[PDB]
């Protein structure tokens, strides 16, 4: 019953947004700042390109 | 500090004091391809006809 | 006389251009970084997106 879980206010998943993207001739470049707030962790597994 | 530690005025001439700066250190005669460092010139013998 | 307005250099306007932008379908993203330097505050009534 404690100890695990948050009782605050806080999002599941995370959608980011390029911050600067290069359309190519044969290749795409997508840069984006993953933010990891404070009192989080982030298990790389869990991240993937839409 | 967020205080800028540039103060700039429209009546200073930084361009021009590079230039003279650098002849006084110097060899404007050589060529720097880094700075693009290649003194404007013109031909002796095109300036005075002799 | 004294302790209302700075003597010091500063600007009365300041402008901030988006960090990252997010044109979509039905909507637009604009995220700023809304920086208020030292010994300064800011009236929130005073902004405005342009």
């Amino acid at each position: 019953t404690h100890d695990v879980t948050t009782d605050r206010s806080q999002r599941l998943t995370l959608r980011f947004i390029p911050v600067d993207r290069e359309d190519t001739a044969y290749s795409y470049k997508a840069r984006f700042t993953l933010a990891v707030g404070d009192n989080r962790v982030l298990d790389m597994a869990s991240t993937y390109f839409d | 500090s967020q205080l800028n530690a540039v103060v700039d005025l429209q009546d200073r001439n930084t361009e021009l004091s590079y230039q003279l700066l650098l002849d006084s250190i110097g060899d404007r005669t050589r060529y720097f391809s880094m700075w693009n460092q290649a003194v404007d010139s013109y031909d002796p013998d095109v300036r005075i006809i002799e």
